[PDB]
RNA sequence: CUGGUGCCAGCAGCCGCGGUAAUUCCAGCUCCAAUAGCGUAUAUUAAAGUUGUUGCAGUUAAAAAGCUCGUAGUUGAACU
RNA sequence: GCCAAGGAUGUUUUCAUUAAUCAAGAACGAAAGUUAGGGGAUCGAAGACGAUCAGAUACCGUCGUAGUCUUAACCAUAAACUAUGCCGACUAGGGAUCGGGCAAUGUUUCUCGACUUGCUCGGCACCUUACGAGAAAUCAAAGUCUUUGGGUUCC
RNA sequence: UGGUGGUGCAUGGCCGUUCUUAGUUGGUGGAGUGAUUUGUCUGCUUAAUUGCGAUAACGAACGAGACCUUAACCUGCUAA
RNA sequence: AAUUUUCUUU
C-alpha cells in the first residue's frame, strides 16, 4: 500500500503460495519453498538458472502439495506426461 | 540379585570398545589388565567392572554383539558391503508376465519381455 | 557473548540479513532470541500479572508463579510471553524471553485517506483463545485506543495509535485475553487486502543466499 | 562427609531466631587425599600399533 | 525444459521391471491414484512407469540447486532401505541417517544431534512420518519413496514405487544417486555407472 | 459427558429392544446390552478320558459336548471378571484378546 | 507505623479482617482522590453480546414439545 | 392365508408449483393406574411367616392379593434419549452392512438362483483426521458464526 | 539483672514419623487456551525409577547403588 | 454373610 506521498510504507510485504494464491504469514512452519534448475543439452544444469515456488502450510497438511507441485512445473514445462488438467 | 549398576555397565563398556585387542581369556589376567589402564577408586567395583568385561567378551566371542565398537567388525560390516553379486536383475530376457502391466509397457514408449501371467 | 548454534542464527551474528521483515517474509523459525535483540533494539516490555498456580500434591500444595508479559517498542512489533517457575524472577526472565522469541510483524492501515503515517488496522481483524474473542476494528485519526486497560497496553506497543475494540467472553481470565489480542494483532498481516493482488517476485531466502558463506 | 564443608549458626532479629544453613561443594580434588568420587571412573587413551610393520 | 537427452533408455525400465518397482499393495488413497494404469485383478494396482521415473528425475533436480550437499539428508528407518541410504550418503555428498530418528533430530537445539538439514528424502512416509512431521515444524521440504498406499501429507514430490521391496527400494535409492550425479556430480548419461545397482540391495542377514 | 458414544449397547435404528435374563442374579438386561459368551464344554473333562474310554462301548464313539449361551448383567460379568473395566484409550476396541 | 480490646466491641458495596504482634476494629502521625465541594439512600442509563433485528443460548451449565396431521402466520426453484 | 397401506429403486410415464414450518384444533401414544366381562400357568406391589443385624420395618427363602393376559370404555406420561426439532445447499480418505438398479464373451448348481468384482441411489452405522467448531468431554455435524443473515416452529 | 514461669499453635537447632521403601526434580523439545502431561514406560528382571529394551522425547541432577566401619587365612616384606 | 458414627477452627 501506498501513502498520499506515493512510496510503499510498510513492514514487509508477505509472499503468496503459487498453489492457492494465498499469503503466507510469519509462523507458517509448514510452507516451504522448492527450487529447480534448468536443464541444457547433455544434461550439466547451469547452476544460477532456477525457477522457485512456494507451497503453503495449509496445502502442505491438506496434502495437495504433489499434485500442486505437479501442476505448477507441467504448466512450466519442465515435466510431461505427470499431471493433466482432465481427470 | 546380582545386577549390575549403569556405571559397572558403562565403564564396562568403554574399556571393551578402547582395549579390544589387550583384553585376554583369564578373568584374573583381565583383572590385572583392568588394574594396569583403568585408575578406580575401589577394587570391589575393579573387580565387578572385571567380571562384566569377561561376560562380555564371552558372549561376543560366541555371537556379534550391536553397542561396542573397536576398529573390528564395525568395520567389517562395509568390507562386507562392499560385496556385490552377478546383477540379480539382469535375467536374460523374461523378467515376468502381466497383461495390464504389458499394455501399458506398449502403450507408453517400450517393447520387451513375453506375456503369460494367467 | 553469545555463540549462535543455529544457522539463521551464524547468519544474524555475521550480518548477512539487513532486516528481521526478510526472516518474517519467508517464515523461517527462530530458537534464539538473541536474532530478535540485533535485530530490533531498544525494545521494552511491560509486565502484566504473576498468577501463582498451584498443583495438589501427597503432602501439601505444589505452587508456581505463572508471568505474563507483553514486548514491543513502537513499531508494528508485539511479543507475548507466558513463563512457569518456582521463583518469581526466573518466571519474569523467561516471559521476556519467550516475548522476544515471540515478536510479530503487525500490519498497520488509515481509516479513510493514506495520508502520512500509519495509525490503525488496515482490516477489521479477530482472535479467539479460550472463549475470549478480541475484535480490533479501524478507527479515524483521533480518540486514541477505545481499549481495556490491557488491551490498550498490549496495542500501545505495536504502534497502533487509534483503534477500536470489542471484548467477548471471560475477559477476567488475563492469559486468554492477551492470547486472543495478539493473535488479533498478528492476523493483520494474514488477510489478502487488494492492494496486496500484485504477483510479488519469488525471493531466495537467507540461507540460500549465503549457502556459501555459512560453512566451517 | 569430605565434599559437602556445610555450616549452621542461630541469627538474632526483632522476631524470633532464624537457622541459617549454607553448605558448599568442595572440588572434587578436596579429599585431602584424592580428587575421584569413587563414582566416577576414567578410562586411558592408548596407542595404535601398524598391524604389519614390514 | 525436458530435452530429447531425457530418452527412453529401455535398460533402466527393465532394471525397474526386474526389481518389481510397479506393483502397490491393496489400497488407494485418492491422492496417488494419478500414478497408476488400469488396475491388475486381484486386487493388485499397477504404477505408471513413466511417471515414476519423470518424478524420479524431478527429485533429483530438488536435491540438486543445494550448494552444501551435506544440507540434503536421507531418512530411511526400514532396515531394507539402511544400507541403501548409506550408500546414497557414501556415493553423494548427503547424510545418511538409518535406524531410530530420535524424536527432536530438527527441533531442540539443545540435544547434540541438532542437524538443522534444507531437504530431507525418505522411503516410507508411514514408518517415517515423525521424520516429516518435525521437517514440516522446521521449515523442510520432503520428498518421499511413497507407494500406493502411502498418507501424502507434507510430501512435495513422492515418487511411486513400491517402497516394500527391498529390490525395489535399492533400485530407486541407487537410480535417485545415479540421477543426481549425472545432473551435477561428475556421472555422464552417455556411459554406465561403475557402482552396480545390485549394491543398494539388503536383508538375508 | 458420554462415557460411551454407542451408550453402553448396540442400538442403531431401533426403538426397544426386548429385555434377557441374566443367569446368575436374574436382573433384566437388554438383548443389545447383555455380554454374550458360548461356553463350549466337552461333556466330561479332559482328564477323565482314559476312565471313558476303559469303561465305554461302540468301537471309540465320538464323545459329545454341550453349548451354552450365557449372558451376563454388567454387574455380574464384571464380578465374574469376564469383562474387566479397561483404560480410557483401550475401551475404543473390540476385537477379542 | 505507634498505643487500647481480643471472633467481643465491631469494620465491611463483594471477596473478606478480628480467638494478645490487628497494614481491614478505635486514638495519634502521614499519604491518596475531588474541590467550595464530598458521601450516603433510591429511580434510571451504559457496561448487559444477562432481551440479543443488528447480536445471545438449547448433547452435558437453564432450555427441542413423545410423535404426527393440520388452518391462520412466516417463507417461498428457474424462466418474459 | 386374506385385506388395506408403505419406503427405496427403475422409468424418453402423468400433473405443473400443487411447496417448507407451524398458533388454535385433532390421531396414535411403552409401562404403571381406572370402570364392567372373560381368564387367571408363571412372576409378583400390599401381606404372612423364617434367617442376618444392636435395632431390619429392606436387601435373602417360601407362600401370597391387586397386578402380569384379553375385550368394550378411560388417561396421555418415562432418562418417551441420539439428553442433539423440520426442510434445503456445500464440505476429507477408507472399509463393512441392508434394499434396489446397471455391467461381467466372471465361477458354480440338477436360465434361474448362490458366490465374486466394479459403479450408482436411499438408509443403519464404523475407523482415521481436523480445512472447521467447542469451555472441554467431543462433533462429518455440535462444521460452512466478531469474516456474526437460506427458511420456519418450540424453549 | 534474674526466672526449670507460660507460650514447641511465634521460633532456631536437634530428634521421631510419613519411609524395615524407591521415590523425587530442572534445561531444551512434543501435547493441551488452561490447571497440567511426556520425559518418569508395553513387556521382562532386580533389594531398588535395578537394568535390558521399545519410545516425542533428548541430554541431565538427587536418592538407591556406589561409599565407610566392623569378622574370618597368611607375608619370616621393615620388629618386639 | 457382616462392617453405623466422626461437632463447630488455628
Ligand atoms: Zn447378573
Amino acid at each position: 500500500m501506498e501513502n498520499e506521498a506515493g512510496q510503499l510504507v510498510d513492514l514487509y510485504v508477505p509472499r503468496k503460495c503459487s498453489a492457492t494464491n494465498r499469503i503466507i504469514q510469519a509462523k507458517d512452519h509448514a510452507s516451504v519453498q522448492i527450487n529447480v534448475c534448468a536443464v541444457d543439452a547433455e544434461g550439466r544444469q547451469i547452476p544460477g538458472e532456477k525457477t522457485t515456488y512456494a507451497i503453503s502450510g495449509f496445502v502442505r497438511s491438506k496434502g495437495e502439495s504433489d499434485d500442486c507441485i505437479n501442476r505448477l512445473t507441467t504448466q512450466d514445462g519442465l515435466l510431461e506426461g505427470v499431471w493433466s488438467y482432465q481427470r | 540379585g546380582r545386577v549390575r549398576t549403569k556405571t559397572t555397565k558403562r565403564a564396562s563398556r568403554v574399556v571393551i570398545e578402547k582395549y579390544y585387542p589387550r583384553l585376554t581369556l583369564d578373568f584374573q589376567t583381565n583383572k590385572r589388565i583392568v588394574d594396569e589402564v583403568a585408575i578406580i577408586a575401589s577394587k570391589r567395583l575393579r573387580n565387578k567392572i572385571a567380571g562384566y568385561t569377561t561376560h562380555l567378551m564371552k558372549r561376543i566371542q560366541r555371537g556379534p554383539v550391536r553397542g561396542i565398537s573397536f576398529k573390528l567388525q564395525e568395520e567389517e560390516r562395509e568390507r562386507k558391503d562392499q560385496y556385490v553379486p552377478e546383477v540379480s536383475e539382469l535375467e536374460v530376457d523374461r523378467v515376468n508376465v502381466d497383461q495390464d502391466t504389458k499394455d501399458m509397457l506398449k502403450s507408453l514408449g517400450y517393447d520387451q519381455i513375453p506375456v503369460r501371467v494367467l | 557473548e553469545w555463540v549462535p548454534v543455529t544457522k539463521l542464527g551464524r547468519l544474524v551474528k555475521a550480518g548477512k540479513i539487513k532486516s528481521i521483515e526478510e526472516i518474517y517474509l519467508y517464515s523461517l523459525p527462530i530458537k534464539e532470541y538473541q536474532i530478535v535483540d540485533y535485530f530490533l533494539p531498544r525494545l521494552n516490555d511491560e509486565v502484566m500479572k504473576v498468577v501463582p498456580v498451584q498443583k495438589q500434591t501427597r503432602a501439601g500444595q505444589r505452587t508456581r508463579f505463572k508471568a505474563f508479559v507483553v514486548i514491543g517498542d513502537s513499531d508494528g512489533h508485539v511479543g507475548l510471553g507466558i513463563k512457569c517457575a518456582k521463583e518469581v524472577a526466573t518466571a519474569i526472565r523467561g516471559a521476556i524471553i519467550m516475548g522476544k522469541l515471540s515478536i510479530m510483524p503487525i500490519r498497520r492501515g488509515y481509516w479513510g485517506t493514506a495520508l502520512g503515517d500509519p495509525h490503525t488496522v488496515p482490516v477489521k481483524v479477530s482472535g479467539k483463545c479460550g472463549s475470549v474473542t478480541v475484535r480490533l476494528v479501524p478507527a479515524p485519526r483521533g480518540a486514541g485506543l477505545v481499549a481495556a486497560p490491557v488491551t490498550k497496553r498490549f496495542l500501545q506497543l505495536a504502534g497502533i495509535e487509534d483503534c477500536y475494540t470489542q471484548s467477548r467472553g471471560s475477559t477476567k481470565t488475563l492469559g486468554n485475553f492477551v492470547k486472543a489480542a495478539f493473535a488479533a494483532a498478528s492476523l493483520t498481516y494474514g488477510i489478502l487486502t487488494p492492494n496486496l493482488w500484485a504477483e510479488r517476485p519469488f525471493g531466495q531466502t537467507p540461507i540460500e543466499e549465503y549457502a556459501d558463506i555459512l560453512m566451517q | 562427609v569430605d565434599f559437602i564443608d556445610s555450616a549452621t549458626r542461630h541469627v538474632l532479629l526483632r522476631q524470633g531466631v532464624l537457622g541459617v544453613k549454607v553448605k558448599i561443594m568442595l572440588p572434587e580434588p578436596k579429599t585431602r587425599q584424592k580428587k575421584s568420587l569413587p563414582d566416577i571412573v576414567v578410562v586411558l587413551d592408548p596407542k595404535e600399533e601398524e598391524p604389519i610393520t614390514k | 525444459g525436458r530435452p530429447n537427452i531425457l530418452n527412453a533408455t529401455d535398460e533402466d525400465i527393465k532394471q525397474l521391471l526386474a526389481a518389481n518397482c510397479h506393483i502397490g499393495s491393496k489400497n488407494l488413497e485418492v491422492r496417488m491414484d494419478n500414478y497408476v494404469w488400469k488396475r491388475r485383478s486381484d486386487g493388485v494396482h499397477i504404477l505408471n512407469l513413466g511417471k515414476t521415473w519423470e518424478k524420479l528425475v524431478l527429485a533429483a533436480r530438488v536435491i540438486a540447486t543445494i550448494e552444501n550437499p551435506a544440507d540434503v539428508c536421507v531418512v530411511s528407518t526400514r532396515t531394507y532401505g539402511h544400507r541403501a541410504v548409506l550408500k546414497f550418503a557414501a556415493h553423494t555428498g548427503a547424510t545418511a541417517i538409518a535406524g531410530r530418528f530420535t524424536p527432536g533430530n530438527f527441533t531442540n537445539y539443545i540435544t547434540r544431534t541438532y542437524r538443522e538439514p534444507r531437504l530431507i528424502v525418505v522411503t516410507d512416509p508411514r514408518a517415517d512420518a515423525q521424520a516429516i512431521k518435525e521437517a514440516s515444524f522446521v521449515n523442510i521440504p520432503v520428498i518421499a519413496l511413497c507407494d500406493t498406499d502411502s498418507i501424502l501429507n507434507h510430501v512435495d514430490i513422492a515418487i511411486p514405487t513400491n517402497n516394500k521391496g527391498r529390490k525395489s527400494i535399492g533400485l530407486i535409492w541407487y537410480l535417485l544417486a545415479r540421477e543426481v550425479l549425472r545432473v551435477r556430480g561428475t556421472l555422464s548419461r552417455s556411459a554406465p555407472w561403475d557402482v552396480m545397482p545390485d549394491l543398494y540391495f539388503y536383508r538375508d542377514p | 459427558t458420554q462415557k460411551r458414544r454407542n451408550n453402553g449397547r448396540n442400538k442403531h435404528g431401533r426403538g426397544h429392544v426386548k429385555f434377557v435374563r441374566c443367569i446368575n442374579c436374574s436382573r433384566a438386561v437388554p438383548k443389545d446390552k447383555a455380554i454374550k459368551r458360548w461356553t463350549i464344554r466337552n461333556m466330561v473333562e479332559t482328564a477323565a478320558i482314559r476312565d471313558l474310554s476303559e469303561a465305554s462301548v461302540y468301537s471309540e464313539y465320538t464323545i459329545p459336548k454341550l453349548y451354552i449361551k450365557l449372558q451376563y448383567c454388567v454387574s455380574c460379568a464384571i464380578h465374574s471378571r469376564v469383562v474387566r473395566v479397561r483404560s480410557r484409550e483401550g475401551r475404543r476396541i473390540r476385537t477379542p484378546p
